[PDB]
RNA sequence: GCCCGAGUGGUGGCCACUAUUAUUGGGCCUAAAGCGGCCGUAGCCGGGCCCGUAAGUCCCUGGCGAAAUCCCACGGCUCAACCGU
RNA sequence: ACCCGGGUAGUCCUGGCUGUAAAGGAUGCGGGCUAGGUGUCGGGCGAGCUUCGAGCUCGCCCGGUGCCGUAGGGAAGCCGUUAAG
């Protein structure tokens, strides 16, 4: 797909005007590396930010939606129904953000939480090393991790190349979203609620770079 | 009272490192815990120390450079073969990469790392990742 | 940094700087200078010689003019106003009106650059958005104001006029000396007065 | 440092001086600090108010540190300096003092008996006894063909 | 036993990756997979548990898993266990004879080729056979032919006809 | 139309799922669940420092735990199951 | 029956038995570690005041008894140096 890639990053580029000076350096090119907007925790306060790094071509952001829900609140002489959705941004490159959003239609949710996602994005480091030699590419986390949200316990382990994302499907459509190719998953702890389970992985995820290991020293 | 002296040496130097202070002070102190800490040094994970031996008791002011994760002792103290190291090489550690868990042997005292190296085993007593 | 001469030590002094009241806690016990018999608190004034110098720096760095002084004090808000007259840049409402940083959606939408708060206490609300921004927070604390969240010090008075005046002085000073127009050491072209307050008509 | 038995309420915090050689500006020979304990357990005083007016009066905090070395096999104090002469009790003073205090009770509760309370530090005075006793036993102060009952508490005393 | 069935056997993921696969090398039933994948399995599991355990045992046990991997085909000049974790149940498959019997050119398409076998239009060594799962060597690859045959004993058989028009092997 | 395929399904039993038996790897304020509180016997568990033994403990050697089944190789039966080395 | 007017056992004392509770803090005990603030009770200490008595107060410390709250835990309420870390 080759160039399309930045015409679609400059289509969005002809028309967005930055609210914050994040959306601003970046608008004009600058610090042009998603990395350097994460070392230094400068707020992903725009959308548009993310559609700048990412084109129709090469890491292709797959967005995808997870849980579809429907919920009520009681009112007078009334049940006032709304969606909640779970979607899920992500390049198999090693990004990743993972949003919910409420809503009264459905339609809109979808696309709230597609944006509400944008803003949770996260570096996912992977396992350059492996599990046993870093032979080539990092298939895996560094090390095991393991998440925490609400009652869902959920341990990643390191793996071997080729014994590819052994999880509960849920959490398998984000790790895939992700780019963790090879993971042992150990789940403990009522999954039923999937919105959890996922921010369960998400967190984890998350928490891959928290780790503090010796390699970097 | 206490028992597992070492250990209470250990949690502490643990909640010690989550807050992030800068030195602890271990009150009971030791051998277990000097040698431990020795073997901890020699390894890197903390900074110095110095013990003052008041009348009373030893007393560790230990120096927290950030390295420490987690690092406990064993709670029934298991007994462990060479060969069944692997075993519990997969699951107290986070990974292949850190390899101390602390053991004690018939060479002296060593981590898991120092321990394979050589090749003699037995109880476990710690651990430190 | 540099020792305590006479503008710097008699300024403080004369001002009501020194003047703390009740509670200590335990982070803040290192700016305080003495207990009276009394429990009323006295900061040591060369801390804040100390920790204004730095602060002349600290702001004269952020040159563009994005920085905030917001106050909810009815005493605080005149020092401030005129100090943000000088200076360059100012927000003034009596709250935040809160979405000033987190939302652009808001008619008063500024994106700053510093901030500085008068009570951390009364002020909590510009504290809570300046740690979601990604914020550095210099400000004024009383021996009854804690330092969590709050990063850069200037342990001074704030609960008078006179000190609100001083500071909001002095400081509109430093920060005209660093970036070089008119200096600390010169004696400054406004007079004090107009940040000092006075009630006639409410 | 403390254990709340028979309470809730922490310890005192009383705590030694950490002294590991003695004073000098303090001055006392061997022979004098000798003197000075068989003059005080000749009045009917005993150790610990022994080890506490030499304290308030001679200015010594604990005998073991000026004492030793003079015979390194141990540290020399109080009751060690009693045994070389035969002025020990061959009962320990704690479990002495324990059991002397322990008489004294059953008689108030001879003539008084309606009390809970007093009734119930019997009980906990004893059991502290017993604990005394058995390692005692063990370690050989009390022979090994003793057994602890009120009956072998008042022939004691008496 | 000889074959794996996953915790789910009606998941849509698994199953569209079968179907897809069993037009593409055309088996009979998936059963057959089934096979390969089970067979894939245990091979992994060994090379890894020999990897991961003490480096002093001995290391004859990793010699031979690599040995009989590289005498088969599937590994071909790489030393690691790594590698082998790096095969596909579409690599094991591709080993077979129904496959190997298409490639070289003996048969018009993977479809023919199960005719052909099994009333012994295909010769393999000096033997035929009748089971297109064979396991197929990369020694034994040279080896096969036509001898007492009716695809070849004369050059007018329509048999040759219908191999000729295709001319195509590669990948099942 | 989907699955599987000379099988496929019903009832029953066992194991997994069930960290719903917790060693690995569970809880116990309000969800089940703290004894109304204490004492101490049996038990388990134990501050520091030096020396002996080496009972546990680790290391090495040596006697030995039949064949079969299992796992790996090679070889045999068209193939594999199965068998042989 | 709630409401009202009479009324026995009991309620009190002595000796004995009986042994139950939402017998709660619905939170077993012991040790170590882990921001703080404030009020309070008792003990210590350095001062000022004094009626010359710690009588009135300031602060550090030790033991206890409440409330509020950081990190963390919790399903949430809440808990949070008197732990449910």
């Amino acid at each position: 797909m080759s160039q399309e890639w930045k015409e679609y990053a400059k289509r969005v580029l002809d028309e967005w005007e930055p609210k914050t000076k994040l959306g601003m350096m970046v608008k004009e090119g600058q610090i042009t590396d998603i990395h350097e907007i994460f070392r230094r925790g400068y707020q992903i306060k725009e959308p548009e930010i993310i559609d700048v790094l990412l084109p129709e071509v090469n890491a292709r952001e797959n967005q995808e939606v997870l849980d579809i829900a429907l919920t009520v609140r009681m009112t007078d002489s009334g049940r006032r129904v709304r969606f909640r959705v779970l979607a899920a941004v992500g390049n198999r490159d090693g990004y990743v953000g993972l949003g919910i959003g409420h809503g009264k239609e459905v339609g809109i949710a979808i696309r709230k939480a597609i944006n509400y996602a944008k803003l949770n994005i996260i570096e996912i480091k992977r396992g350059c090393g492996s599990w046993e030699c870093r032979c080539r590419r990092p298939h895996s986390v560094p090390f095991a991790v393991e998440g925490k949200e609400g009652s869902v316990r959920v341990r990643l382990i390191p793996g071997p190349r080729g014994l590819g994302l052994v999880i509960g499907d849920v959490g398998k459509k984000i790790l895939r979203l992700a780019g963790v190719q090879d993971v042992w998953s150990q789940t403990f702890g009522e999954t039923r609620t999937t919105v959890n389970f996922a921010k369960a992985v998400f967190n984890a995820l998350y928490n891959t770079n928290r780790v503090a290991i010796s390699p970097e020293m | 009272t206490l028992l597992d002296p070492l250990a209470n040496a250990l949690s502490h130097i643990t909640n010690s490192e989550r807050v992030g202070k800068r030195e602890v002070y271990i009150k009971p102190a030791s051998k277990l815990i000097g040698e431990v800490l020795r073997v901890m040094q020699k390894y890197g994970y903390i900074g110095e120390f110095e013990f003052i031996d008041d009348g009373r008791a030893g007393v560790y002011r230990v120096q927290l450079l950030g390295r420490i994760n987690k690092a406990g002792a064993i709670k029934p103290r298991f007994p462990v073969k060479v060969s069944e190291f692997e075993k519990w090489e997969k699951r107290f550690l986070p990974a292949f990469e850190f390899g101390i868990l602390i053991v004690s042997t018939s060479q002296g005292v060593m981590s898991h790392k120092e321990a394979i190296e050589k090749g003699i085993g037995g109880r476990l007593i710690a651990y430190v990742y | 940094m540099a020792d305590e001469y006479l503008v710097p030590l008699d300024q403080y002094l004369a001002a009501g700087v020194h003047i703390g009241t009740q509670q200590k806690t335990k982070d803040m016990k290192k700016f305080i200078y003495r207990v009276r018999q009394d429990g009323l608190y006295v900061l040591d004034v060369r801390k804040t010689d100390e920790r204004l110098k730095v602060a002349g720096k600290f702001l004269a760095k952020f040159e563009p003019q994005s920085i905030l002084a917001v106050s909810v004090r009815l005493y605080g808000q005149k020092p401030v106003k005129k100090f943000g007259e000088v200076t360059g840049a100012r927000a003034i409402p009596g709250r935040f009106l809160p979405g000033t940083m987190t939302n652009p959606a808001v008619k008063n939408f500024f994106e700053p650059d510093v901030l500085i708060v008068t009570d951390p206490r009364a002020d909590h609300q510009a504290m809570r958005e300046a740690v979601e921004i990604g914020i550095p927070i210099v400000a004024l604390v009383d021996t009854e104001n804690l330092l969590s969240y709050v990063d850069l010090a200037i342990p001074t008075n704030n609960k008078g006029r006179k000190a609100l005046a001083l500071i909001y002085w002095i400081l509109a000073r430093e920060i005209l000396y660093n970036r070089g127009e008119i200096q600390s050491r010169e004696d400054f072209k406004i007079p004090v007065e107009e940040f000092e307050m006075k009630i006639v008509r409410r | 440092m403390a254990r709340m038995h028979a309470r809730k309420r922490g310890k005192s915090g009383s705590k030694r001086p950490p002294r590991t050689a003695p004073p000098i500006w303090v001055e006392y020979t061997v022979e004098e600090i000798e003197n000075l304990v068989v003059k005080l357990r000749k009045e009917g005083y005993s150790t610990a108010m022994i080890g506490t007016i030499l304290r308030d009066q001679y200015g010594i905090p604990s005998v073991k540190l000026f004492k030793d070395p003079d015979n390194p096999n141990r540290n020399l104090t109080i009751t060690r300096i009693l045994e070389k002469h035969g002025l020990a009790p061959e009962i320990p003073e704690d479990l002495m003092f324990l059991i002397r205090r322990a008489v004294n009770l059953r008689k108030h509760l001879e003539q008084h008996p309606k009390d809970l309370h007093s009734m119930r530090g019997l009980q906990l005075i004893e059991s502290k006894i017993r604990r005394l006793v058995k390692y005692y036993k063990r370690k050989g102060k009390l022979p090994k063909n003793w057994r602890y009952d009120p009956e072998t508490a008042k022939l004691l005393v008496r | 036993k000889k074959y794996e069935t996953p915790p789910h056997p009606w998941i849509k993921e698994r199953l569209d990756r079968e179907r897809v696969l069993m037009d593409k090398y055309e088996l009979k039933n998936k059963k057959e997979l089934w096979k390969h994948e089970t067979q894939l399995k245990n091979f992994r599991r060994r090379a890894r548990r020999l990897l991961a355990a003490r480096g002093k045992q001995a290391e004859i046990e990793r010699e031979q898993l690599l040995a009989r991997l590289k005498r088969l085909g599937l590994l071909p000049e790489d030393a690691v266990l790594d590698d082998v974790l790096s095969l596909t149940i579409e690599d094991i498959l591709e080993r077979r004879l129904q496959t190997i019997v298409y490639k070289k050119g003996l048969a018009r398409t993977m479809r023919q080729a199960r005719q052909l076998i099994v009333h012994g239009h295909i010769e393999v060594n000096g033997q035929i056979i009748r089971s297109p799962s064979y396991l197929v060597l990369k020694e034994e690859e040279d080896t096969i032919t036509y001898a007492r045959t009716s695809p070849f004993a004369n050059p007018q058989h329509p048999e040759r006809m219908m191999i000729e028009k295709a001319k195509q092997g590669g990948e099942a």
